C-alpha cells in the first residue's frame, strides 16, 4: 500500500535525509515566493513554456519543472529517469512510476519534523480512528445546551485548535489546573475529544468547565437558561484574561484578539460641508445585526452599513458652522480574521413585552465583506464554518450547534447527538450565530 | 458628552453622558427612549457586555462612541 | 471575438523581453529566504490595508484535516510544531 | 483565434485547479484509508435520527460521578447538583 | 504557433493581469459553490472507484468538474480575459 520507489530510496538513511531536504526546500520556496516569481518559476513548464498547464511539478532531482497536461514531468522521468517531483500548488509529492501520489507516508507528510522523527515516532503516535476530528457529544446537565452549542463552535474553530494543540496555554499557565482556570479546562475538552485521557464517556472536560464557570458566574453554569450570545462572549473574555494574568508584565496579542478583533469607523458627516471628522474607531469582537423587514444577510449587512441622520444629536460643524442634523456611518476599518455575526433574532413592543423574531435569514456559504467596508475596495470572502440556531420563543428554548470541517463535511451538534448533515439542509436553518473564517482577499 | 446606542432595530439614539455615570444609570436613559427595563437590556462595547457596578470610564467609552443593545434568547 | 490574431503588437514584444528551458527552480532558495511568507489567495496589501498587522491567518483552514499526533505519556492532541519542546 | 486563446488560458487555470483539489482529496483519503485498516465513513442518515455511529439517542437514568462528593449524580440535575455541592 | 501562447501567457504574468484573472475566477468558483461541489464529487468518485489513486480518480472527476463550471462564470473570465488580449495582439 506505499510506493515501493519511495521505500527502496528509504533503505538508505543518507538517501533518504536528501529526500527530505529537497521537499522542504520545495515547500519553503512555495511558501515564500511572491505570486510573480512563483508562476515564473514553479508554473512554468521547461519543455512547453506554459503557465499552469495543469498542476507543474519540480523534479527532486534536477531544477526542472514540467507540466501534467502535456506529459511534460512524465517525459522528464522516462528520459532522465528522475521519477519524483513536487506539486507547485500544493507542496505534494508524486511519483511518476506510479502514477499517484506519495500521501500516506508520516514522515513526508510532516517533513519539517524530518530532523527530530527518531524521538517524534517513539514518544507519540497517530491519532485514534474514532477521535480523528474531535466529534463527540456533550451531555445536557440541565439546560447546558447553550453552552455545549458554543463549545462545539470554538472546539471545531480552526484557530482555536492551532492555539490549544500547540500548548500555548500550557506552556504558560500560572494557575496550573481545570478546576480553577478556565482555559486549562477547555484545552481538557480538546484533550478528551482529540485524544486520551486514560455510557457517559468524554464528559470530564465539560465537567470541569461547569466546575469553573460556576466560580466565576453562577447564571451562565447551566443550571438555567441563558443567552448563547452571552456565553461565547464569556468564554472569550476568559481566554484573554487567563492571557494577561499569565504575562511577565501586564492593542492586544492573545488569540482572541488577533483572531476575532476588528474596528468599526464610526463617521459624522455635515450635511452642511461635507466635512468628514471626527471619525470614532471601535473595537469589536462580532457584529450585532437587525433583521426586522429582511430576508437576506447582506440586506442585513446593508441595514448596519446605512447611513443615518441623527435626529437626537446636538452638531455643529467646525468648518462651515452648520447645525443641521448630522450624517451618521458604520463602516468596516479592520476585518477580523473570524467573523462572527448575531442575529438580532427579538424585538420590543410598545406594551411592555418583548418577542423573538422568527423570519428566515438567507445565508450564504461564502460571504463578500468588500461591500461594507469603509473607504478600490477587493473582493474579501469569509467562508462559513459554524451556525448556532435556538428553538422556541425569546424566554424558553433550545440551541443547537452545525460546524463543517475539512471535506466539505458539516455536522449537526445537539447535546449528545452529533449527526452527518447535507450543506443543504444546514443553509434552511434558522441561524442565530454564525461564524465566518477568511479565505480570500483580493 | 454625547454618546450612541444602536437599538434592537438597528436606529441609532443619543444619550448625553459623563464619563463617571453607572452602567445602570445609562441602562435607565434607554428605558426613558426605548422602553426596555434595565435588567432585560445587554449592552455591548468592544466585545464586553457593560456590568452594572461600573462607569462608562472604566470601560473607556469616550464621546461618540456606539453601544450596541441586545436582548436574551434564553435556551438550555 | 471570432476574430484571427495576426501576433503580438511589436510594441509589446519590446517592453516585456517576450528550444527547452535551463531554470533551476533550486536557484529560487536566496530570494525566498529574503521574502516574507506569503499567501496563495491573500493579498498582502490588502491584508496591511484591511486587516490587522498582528492578525492570526490560516490560509484555507479546512483544506485538510487538523494536523497532530498524540503523547504517548499524557495522551494530549500535539500541533507538529510544538512536539519536540513538549517531550522536555 | 481571440477566443481560441482565451479558452486555453481558461482551460489551463480550470484544469490546475481542479487537480489541486483533486490532489488534496486524495492523498487525505490515501492516509486514512493506510492509517486505518478499518476506516467506515460516518453514518449519514437521511431520515435524520441516527448519529455518526448509526446510534439512536441515549435519553435520563444516565448518571455522573460527582468528584467533589463522591456520589453518582443523575447527568441531567449535574449542574444544580454542583450550585449546592460547590458551596 | 504554440511559441505564441505561451509568449502570451508570460506577457500576462509580467502585467499583473494574470493573478487578476487567477483570482477572479477562484474567487467566483468559491463564491458560487463549484469548490466544495468538486470536493463532494471527489468523494463519491472515490467510493466508486474504491481506490485513492489520483490518475484513475482525476480522469473521472476532471471532465464532470469543468461541466459544472457555471456559464456566468465562465462567460465572466473570457471576457476579462479577452479584454486583456485586445491590448497585446494584432487582429
Ligand atoms: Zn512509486
Ligand atoms: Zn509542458
Ligand atoms: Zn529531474
Ligand atoms: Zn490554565
Ligand atoms: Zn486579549
Ligand atoms: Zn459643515
Ligand atoms: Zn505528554
Ligand atoms: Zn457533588
Amino acid at each position: 500500500s506505499i510506493c515501493p520507489h519511495i521505500q527502496q530510496v528509504f533503505q538508505n538513511e543518507k538517501s533518504k535525509d536528501g529526500v527530505l531536504k529537497t521537499c522542504n526546500a520545495a515547500r519553503y520556496i512555495l511558501n515564500h515566493s511572491v505570486p510573480k516569481e512563483k508562476f515564473l518559476n514553479t508554473m512554468k513548464c521547461g519543455t512547453c513554456h506554459e503557465i499552469n498547464s495543469g498542476a507543474t511539478f519540480m523534479c527532486l532531482q534536477c531544477g526542472f519543472c514540467g507540466c501534467w497536461n502535456h506529459s511534460h514531468f512524465l517525459s522528464h522521468s522516462k528520459q532522465i529517469g528522475h521519477i519524483f517531483g513536487i506539486n507547485s500548488n500544493n507542496g505534494l509529492l508524486f511519483c511518476f512510476k506510479c502514477e499517484d501520489y506519495i500521501g500516506n507516508i508520516d514522515l513526508i507528510n510532516d517533513a519539517i519534523l524530518a530532523k527530530y522523527w527518531d524521538d517524534v515516532c517513539t514518544k507519540t503516535m497517530v491519532p485514534s480512528m474514532e477521535r480523528r476530528d474531535g466529534l463527540s457529544g456533550l451531555i445536557n446537565m440541565g439546560s447546558t445546551a447553550f453552552m455545549s452549542s458554543i463549545l462545539q463552535c470554538l472546539i471545531h474553530n480552526p484557530y482555536f485548535i492551532r492555539h490549544s494543540m500547540s500548548q500555548i496555554h500550557s506552556n504558560n499557565c500560572k494557575v496550573r489546573s481545570p478546576d480553577k482556570c478556565f482555559s486549562c479546562a477547555l484545552d481538557k475538552i480538546v484533550h478528551e475529544l482529540y485524544g486520551a485521557l486514560n455510557s457517559t464517556n468524554r464528559q470530564t472536560g465539560f465537567i470541569y468547565l461547569l466546575t469553573c464557570a460556576w466560580k466565576i458566574n453562577q447564571n451562565l453554569a447551566g443550571y438555567s437558561q441563558q443567552d448563547a450570545h452571552e456565553f461565547w462572549q464569556f468564554i472569550i473574555n476568559q481566554i484573554h484574561q487567563s492571557y494577561v494574568l499569565d504575562l511577565p508584565n501586564a492593542q492586544c496579542e492573545c488569540i482572541v484578539h488577533t483572531v476575532f478583533e476588528g474596528s468599526l469607523e464610526s463617521s459624522i458627516v455635515c450635511p452642511g460641508c461635507q466635512n468628514n471628522s471626527k471619525t470614532t474607531i471601535d473595537p469589536f469582537l462580532d457584529l450585532s445585526l437587525d433583521i426586522k423587514d429582511k430576508k437576506k444577510l447582506y440586506e442585513c449587512l446593508d441595514s448596519f452599513h446605512k447611513k443615518e441622520q441623527l435626529k437626537d444629536f446636538n452638531y455643529h460643524c467646525g468648518e462651515c458652522n452648520s447645525t443641521q442634523d448630522a450624517i451618521k456611518q458604520l463602516g468596516i476599518h479592520k476585518l477580523p480574521s473570524v467573523l462572527v455575526l448575531q442575529l438580532k433574532r427579538f424585538e420590543h413592543l410598545l406594551n411592555g413585552s418583548n418577542r423573538k423574531l422568527d423570519d428566515f435569514i438567507e445565508f450564504p456559504t461564502y460571504l463578500n465583506m468588500k461591500n461594507y467596508c469603509s473607504t478600490k475596495v477587493p473582493d474579501i470572502i469569509y467562508e462559513l464554518i459554524g451556525i448556532v440556531s435556538h428553538k422556541g420563543t425569546v424566554n424558553e428554548g433550545h440551541y443547537i450547534a452545525f460546524c463543517k470541517i475539512s471535506g466539505g463535511q458539516w455536522f449537526k451538534f445537539n447535546d449528545s447527538m452529533v449527526s452527518s448533515i447535507s450543506q443543504e439542509e444546514v443553509l434552511k436553518e434558522q441561524a442565530y450565530l454564525l461564524f465566518y473564517t477568511i479565505r480570500q482577499v483580493n | 458628552m454625547q454618546i450612541f446606542v444602536k437599538t434592537l432595530t438597528g436606529k441609532t439614539i443619543t444619550l448625553e453622558v459623563e464619563p463617571s455615570d453607572t452602567i445602570e444609570n445609562v441602562k435607565a436613559k434607554i428605558q426613558d427612549k426605548e422602553g426596555i427595563p434595565p435588567d432585560q437590556q445587554r449592552l455591548i462595547f468592544a466585545g464586553k457586555q457593560l456590568e452594572d457596578g461600573r462607569t462608562l470610564s472604566d470601560y473607556n467609552i469616550q464621546k461618540e462612541s456606539t453601544l450596541h443593545l441586545v436582548l436574551r434568547l434564553r435556551g438550555g | 471575438g471570432d476574430a484571427e490574431i495576426k501576433g503580438i503588437k511589436p510594441k509589446v514584444i519590446e517592453e516585456y523581453s517576450l528550444g527547452p528551458s535551463n531554470d533551476s527552480w533550486k536557484s529560487l532558495m536566496s530570494s525566498a529566504k529574503d521574502t516574507p511568507l506569503q499567501y496563495d489567495h491573500m493579498n498582502r496589501e490588502s491584508l496591511k490595508k484591511y486587516f490587522n498587522p498582528n492578525a492570526q491567518l490560516i490560509e484555507d483552514p479546512l483544506d485538510k484535516p487538523i494536523q497532530y499526533r498524540v503523547c504517548e505519556k499524557c495522551g494530549k492532541p500535539l500541533a507538529l510544531t510544538a512536539i519536540v519542546d513538549h517531550l522536555e | 483565434t481571440i477566443d481560441s486563446i482565451s479558452n486555453g488560458i481558461l482551460n489551463n487555470l480550470l484544469t490546475t485547479l481542479i487537480q489541486d483539489i483533486v490532489a488534496r482529496e486524495t492523498t487525505q483519503q490515501q492516509l486514512l484509508k493506510t492509517r486505518y485498516p478499518d476506516l467506515r465513513s460516518y453514518y449519514f442518515d437521511p431520515n435524520g435520527s441516527l448519529d455518526i455511529n448509526g446510534l439512536q439517542k441515549q435519553q435520563s437514568s444516565q448518571y455522573i460521578h460527582c468528584e467533589n462528593c463522591g456520589r453518582d449524580v443523575s447527568a441531567n440535575r449535574l449542574a444544580a447538583h454542583l450550585q449546592r455541592c460547590l458551596s | 504557433t504554440a511559441q505564441l501562447k505561451s509568449q502570451i501567457q508570460q506577457y500576462l504574468v509580467e502585467s499583473g493581469n494574470y493573478e487578476l484573472i487567477s483570482n477572479e475566477l477562484k474567487a467566483r468558483l468559491l463564491q458560487e459553490g463549484w469548490v466544495d461541489k468538486v470536493k463532494d464529487l471527489t468523494k463519491s468518485e472515490m467510493n466508486i472507484n474504491e481506490s485513492t489513486n489520483f490518475t484513475q480518480i482525476l480522469s473521472t472527476v476532471e471532465p464532470k468538474a469543468l461541466e459544472m463550471v457555471s456559464d456566468s462564470t465562465r462567460e465572466t473570465v473570457l471576457k476579462q480575459i479577452r479584454e486583456f488580449l485586445e491590448e497585446i495582439v494584432d487582429t
